[PDB]
């Protein structure tokens, strides 16, 4: 997730005036804090990552659809802090996930 | 009376003298100073006024009746050039010498939405919330931009934040929040800016800042009024015009009319020739302004967008429902709609894809970690890649 | 925004000026196109004709 | 005083003998670089019209 | 001679009365405004023939000059070829105050300055006309 | 730091009346000119055909 | 510093009219007599279009300006600002007819 | 001493007063040369320096100018 | 076999025809507008958009390349733009030509002075070289000094 | 090589030498013409191996040629002075 | 004077023969939804079309 976080132009509106290796310390460190929230962070991105090895072989919709049935039912062990994702975005991300709430 | 005050043959002539630049106030206080001093004399200067405009530099205009009073006017002065470069003002123009400038905009209007010329929020949009009496600054609303301890992007004043990282902040009212010296009320800026600070002309609003400054207000984008407005003058800046183009007529005589552009001359003057079933109006060509052509799109023809999200992408039109436009793209290959006034009928795409993207053309990519592949063609926000 | 036609004349005259001078600046009877270094400026005339022209 | 001693200099170095700004249709050439090459072109450079 | 400019331009006079009276109601039946433009051509060359500018004042064309410029009561303008055939024919004429007086071009005049659908070129000409035709009155 | 020489430079004697014969096609067949210049600084100052 | 006095037109230092007043308003508007607050809101610092009238009586342009029955001195074409409603209440009550010189109103 | 006096004058009148200002040039006054360095001191120079060191071989030249200051009441 | 390979046919040029550039043409061959005096944006590289120096107009950069045909500094000709002027303006090498074809028409009707019944008319048209036949009418044209109304029946005349 | 070497390999006879010295051994430049308006206002992408005359509105008639670049600045300072010089590869009659 | 002003309101009217015509042109000058203030394809990623409020207003799980 980091080498993608670092070419993520949310990774360069939040830290201007940094390179692009420190975007990627930043994203090592974030993966490590919370491995969950730094995939949700690569929304559209996280389709093209190596999942399986013949994941090429099905159709656009049904990964997209075994992909967030996965987030749905991970999400939903965690849980989400309502409080924390009203005031920082970046918990927000899991709450389109939340059982019984969507996008 | 305002209208029988207009310039006859009779009254005093006007003469308009050329003199160096930045100096023709002082001119002006000399002369004034020279008619003041020699009134009650046995050689007064008779003449009877004179003036200067700021927009008409380098000019010095003055009321007399004789070339010999005007030339007694100028003497003992240094700014005037060597040569006698007087000319005779002709009487029509009398009016317009002092006719006022800026009427356009009577005063600035309370709520209205300008941009900021220059400092640290620098093209950011804001509502002008209190006008100052005295015109030369304003209140003005705006979204701030602070780092909290080369510029941060905008953002809405987070008061926790501004806690956490700077507790010092001032309160001195219920939703009006003082940090840093500066006062934000519920979370928007609200910070005085001089007058040649704003622009207050061809503003050119977007969704974003429009629903974060009516986000607030409990209502999304509940005023349209000047949004309309700025709509109306983006749809009619953006319109430009090519001969061959099939456009139809909205106003005058020939309302409803179907024509081509023949030629097109400056900007404001186009010639159409009309098409009907009489053969003999076929072979006419009319000059018609171009405020009251609007585009005819017909299903079936390559047309390249001018201006929006989707600019630069081309296609064949497949639905024209009035003002709004479909069409299948080329480069995505999907149904894009887009209205009509970003269209221009554009045969061929030509799309130069430099200066876009990371990755040139031909280019071995990783797709992932063990993936990889040729970049075959390039697109504006895609990419096609051979495994 | 406002139009005294001697203003309009003298403005208009200047751009046809400098219109002409861009294009030939031997013009006979007036003076030429000056440099602020007080050189004449080297029209597009002038890169055509001569010895050290574009042809010869 | 950088008016005598610009233009005095700028005169005696370029060889143009006017105005600086007034170059263009002037004098040129009252002043040159002195011949050094031998002793005798030294002299002839010196006793020349 | 001067009988026959007169007999001929009376006769332009009820054919373009003729053809504003037909467009009008053509524009009433939901047609376009056609016959204005395609007379337009002759009245144009009968308007820059010089010699013919006494006779014209003569006969009153000016009264169907106003009445072309007259906008119909759909509240929309004549065509823009019209406008600038006929203000450079009153440029390219000496008009008077009795001519004026018999026409009564100045109240369009006046509404052609006012509006703001006219085009500013056509609008400061106005304003230059309406100055120009003041100017006699008061000296 | 570089040696620059002055050169002399040859020109006509002034207060000194000269007479010349005019070309075929003119009107004019002789001119007798004198160029003028003050002792004090010997300065050119105006010349009279 | 100088000031352009709405009313009138006439053009003077902004201290020369707190302390001695507008020599041709004085009559209806009383700045001399008037606090900081009134000569701001009837003399205006920010103007263009300086005129000097010699004659104010044969003068076209004083007559086009309405100052030919004023002072002589420096005039402004153009005033930026208008007269506060309770002041043009005050000088519709005198008879006087106030007829802005902004520019906005023709 | 072609041009020796530049002259001024002012009829003032804001008590007639008029006021002639001019000035005369008198001597001057040569030296031998000098070369000034970036420190600020001064020393004789030669050519040989001059050479080595791409300056100029000049001298500074001095003039005296007198200031009167006169005045008529008429 | 000094340039890369390009799939138009190699030919040479076996005419030249030679002409002037209507204004059509000048916008439609024109790439972008111009109309900012400022050659430098913020005096901080990246010229400005628009400007005298546009990277529309071509790269004269080594490490640039052209931002209209993709081209590199070897590779790229150049490409024009254009700039609408507010008023019309001569051509200063064809003024003495416009003044004698203002003398040849008439100034209000556009038509020449003289038609074909005239004889020497006839004869001046039917030379093929048009630089003689324009001297030929300008040489007749140039006497005649009043439109005609009426044929020397109406020839369009303003009179 | 001037004017007067020029006049000499002329009356030498030998075409192809001439032409080798003022193009192989000089500026050999390679240009785009339309074949519709002959002008060099062809915008090329031979990476992309797309050809446009965007004024004629064509995409095949299109022809590349070997000309001196002294003579593709001298057809450009041309049509900067309003002049239009047309190249085309066939004759007419 | 009075006789000479008549005499221009006569020939240049007082402007009632084609104030209402001034009036009607200032009406026809002077004119919201949202499909027509933005693109349909900026509506749809902003979630402000009406499908969106009936996924929001529905009783089910989206
Ligand atoms: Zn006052
Ligand atoms: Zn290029
Ligand atoms: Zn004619
Ligand atoms: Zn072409």
């Amino acid at each position: 997730t980091a080498r993608l976080y670092q070419h993520s132009s949310k990774s360069s509106a939040e830290y201007p005036n940094r390179p692009q290796l420190a975007k990627y310390c930043i994203g090592l460190a974030k993966y490590i804090q919370s491995p969950l929230l730094e995939y949700l962070a690569l929304d559209e991105s996280m389709y093209s990552l190596h999942i399986h090895k013949h994941q090429n072989l099905l159709p656009r919709e049904k990964l997209i659809d075994a992909v967030q049935t996965s987030i749905v039912d991970i999400v939903n062990l965690v849980g989400v802090d309502i409080n924390e994702a009203v005031r920082a975005p970046y918990h927000a991300l899991a709450l389109p996930y939340v059982c019984g709430l969507g996008p | 009376p305002q209208r029988l005050l207009i310039p006859t043959v009779d009254d005093p002539g006007i003469w308009g003298v050329k003199v160096r630049l930045g100096k023709e106030k002082d001119v002006v206080r000399q002369i004034l100073k020279k008619k003041l001093a020699r009134e009650g004399t046995k050689n007064p200067l008779e003449i009877y006024s004179a003036f200067q405009r700021d927009s008409f530099k380098g000019h010095v205009y003055i009321e007399a009746r004789k070339a010999e009073a005007i030339n007694d006017a100028l003497k003992g002065n240094v700014n005037v050039f060597s040569n006698n470069s007087k000319f005779l003002v002709g009487i029509v123009e009398y009016k317009d010498l002092l006719r006022p400038v800026k009427s356009s905009d009577v005063k600035l209007t309370r709520g209205s939405y300008v941009r900021v010329k220059n400092g640290k929020f620098k093209g950011d949009l804001a509502q002008v919330d209190e006008v100052l009496e005295n015109g030369l600054e304003a209140r003005l609303k705006l979204v701030p931009r602070l780092d909290y301890g080369f510029r941060p992007a905008q953002r809405l004043f987070s008061e926790a934040e501004a806690r956490v990282h700077e507790p010092t902040i001032r309160r001195d009212r219920d939703g009006f929040v003082t940090y840093g010296g500066e006062e934000y009320y519920e979370g928007f800026l609200y910070k005085t800016f001089r007058l040649q600070n704003l622009i207050v002309n061809s503003i050119n609003p977007t969704l974003n800042e429009l629903s974060l400054f009516q986000s607030n207000e409990e209502s999304t984008t509940i005023d349209l009024s000047t949004i309309a407005d700025s709509l109306k003058e983006t749809a009619k800046n953006l319109v430009s015009f090519q001969p061959g183009d099939n456009v139809e007529i909205i106003n005058g005589e020939l309302n409803h009319l179907t024509g081509t552009v023949s030629s097109v001359n400056q900007s404001t003057i186009v010639s159409v020739r009309l098409h009907s079933d009489d053969d003999t109006i076929n072979s006419e060509t009319v000059e018609i302004p171009t405020s009251d052509l609007r585009k005819i799109f017909n299903v079936g023809d390559h047309v390249r967008v001018i201006h929006g999200k989707h600019t630069d992408d081309t296609g064949l039109i497949v639905e024209v429902n009035g003002d709004k436009v479909e069409f299948i793209s080329n480069q995505t290959k999907r149904t894009v709609i887009v209205f009509s006034n970003y269209l221009i009928k554009s045969t061929d795409s030509t799309v130069s894809i430099n200066e876009s993207g990371r990755f040139e053309l031909h280019d071995l990519v990783q797709v992932n970690s063990d993936l990889v592949g040729i970049v075959i063609r390039a697109q504006k926000d895609s990419f096609d890649v051979l495994c | 925004d406002g139009s005294p036609q001697h203003i309009i004349n003298e403005v208009e005259q200047l751009l046809q000026f400098h219109v002409a001078t861009y294009m030939d600046n031997d013009i006979a009877g007036q003076p030429q196109a000056l440099q602020k270094s007080g050189r004449p400026v080297k029209a597009i005339r002038a890169r055509l004709k001569g010895k050290e022209g574009r042809l010869r | 005083s950088t008016t005598i001693t610009s233009g005095l200099k700028y005169s005696l170095a370029t060889g143009n003998w006017g105005e600086q700004k007034k170059a263009m249709s002037s004098r040129a050439g009252v002043s040159q670089v002195l011949n050094r090459y031998t002793y005798s072109s030294t002299l002839s450079h010196l006793r020349r019209t | 001679l001067e009988q026959m400019q007169d007999e001929l331009i009376q006769q332009l006079k009820l054919q373009m009365e003729e053809s504003a009276i037909r467009d009008a109601n053509n524009i009433e039946q939901g047609k376009p405004a056609i016959f204005k433009l395609k007379l337009l051509p002759k009245v144009k060359d009968i308007l820059l023939r010089a010699n013919l500018a006494d006779s014209i004042l003569d006969n009153n064309l000016l009264a169907s000059v106003r009445l072309w410029l007259e906008p119909l009561p759909d509240a929309s303008l004549p065509a823009y070829q019209i406008q600038k055939v006929l203000f450079d024919a009153i440029k390219s004429l000496p008009i008077k105050t009795s001519h004026l007086r018999e026409s009564g071009l100045g109240k369009v005049m006046v509404f052609y300055q006012k509006s703001k659908r006219v085009e500013p070129n056509l609008k400061r000409t106005a304003e230059k006309l309406i100055s120009d035709w003041t100017r006699p009155i008061m000296g | 730091g570089s040696e620059k020489v002055l050169i002399a430079q040859e020109r006509s004697a002034a207060n000194i009346v000269q007479v010349f014969k005019k070309a075929a096609p003119s009107p004019i067949s002789h001119v007798a000119e004198i160029r003028s210049a003050l002792e004090k600084g010997s300065r050119l100052i105006s010349t009279m055909q | 510093r100088e000031r352009a006095c709405m009313l009138c037109g006439i053009v003077l230092p902004g201290r020369v009219f707190m302390q001695n007043g507008c020599p041709n308003c004085d009559s209806v508007l009383n700045l001399r007599d008037s606090d900081q607050a009134t000569v701001n809101e009837c003399t205006s610092s920010s103007f263009e279009g300086l005129v000097a009238v010699g004659d104010n009586e044969h003068s076209w342009v004083a007559k086009w300006l309405r100052v030919d029955r004023f002072q002589p001195g420096l005039y402004a074409v153009r005033v930026d600002g208008r007269l506060p409603s309770d002041i043009v209440a005050a000088l519709e009550q005198y008879g006087v007819y106030y007829r802005p010189r902004d520019g906005s109103v023709i | 001493w072609e041009e020796p006096r530049l002259i001024l004058d002012q009829p003032a009148q804001h008590d007639n007063i008029n006021k002639r200002y001019e000035i005369r040039f008198g001597k001057i006054y040569l030296s031998r040369p000098t070369m000034t360095e970036a420190d600020g001191t001064t020393h004789a120079m030669f050519p040989q320096e001059a050479r080595l060191r791409n300056l100029t071989y000049s001298s500074p030249v001095y003039l005296d100018m007198e200031k009167s200051m006169f005045t008529s009441i008429d | 076999s000094q340039f890369p390979y390009s799939s138009a046919p190699l030919r040479s040029v076996k005419e030249v025809q030679f002409g002037l550039l209507s204004p059509e043409e000048i916008r439609a061959i024109s790439v972008v507008k111009i109309e900012y005096p400022e050659i430098m944006d913020e005096s901080r590289q990246r010229p400005r958009e628009g400007g005298l120096n546009d990277p529309k107009l071509g790269s004269i950069d080594r490490n640039f390349k052209c931002q209209t045909c993709g081209e590199g500094m070897a590779e790229c000709p150049g490409h024009f733009g254009h700039m609408e002027l507010a008023k019309p303006v001569f051509h200063i090498g064809f003024i003495p030509k416009i003044k004698k074809v203002c003398e040849c028409i008439c100034m209000n009707c556009g038509k020449l002075l003289l038609d074909e019944t005239n004889p020497t008319m006839a004869q001046a048209i039917r030379i093929r070289d048009p630089k003689k036949r324009f001297n030929a009418v300008w040489q007749l044209c140039k006497t005649k000094m009043v439109c005609e109304a009426d044929a020397p029946v109406s020839r369009g005349g303003c009179g | 090589f001037g004017e007067m070497e020029r006049d000499c390999m002329i009356a030498h006879g030998a075409a192809g030498f001439l032409k080798e010295r003022l193009m192989e051994a000089s500026d050999a430049f390679r240009v785009h013409v339309c074949g519709i308006c002959g002008l060099m206002s062809v915008i090329a992408n031979l990476k992309k191996n797309q050809f446009e005359c965007r004024s004629c509105k064509n995409k095949t008639n299109i022809y590349q040629l070997h000309i001196p670049y002294a003579a593709k600045l001298l057809f450009q300072e041309l049509m900067a002075m309003n002049i239009a010089p047309r190249l085309y590869t066939e004759r007419s009659g | 004077q009075g006789e000479q002003y008549q005499e221009i309101i006569e020939i240049f009217g007082d402007g009632t023969d084609y104030q209402w015509t001034l009036d009607a042109e200032e009406e026809m000058e002077q004119p919201t939804s949202l499909a027509d203030v933005f693109e349909p394809s900026e509506l749809k990623e902003k979630m402000l079309t009406d499908e969106d409020n009936v996924i929001r207003v529905t009783d089910l799980p989206e």
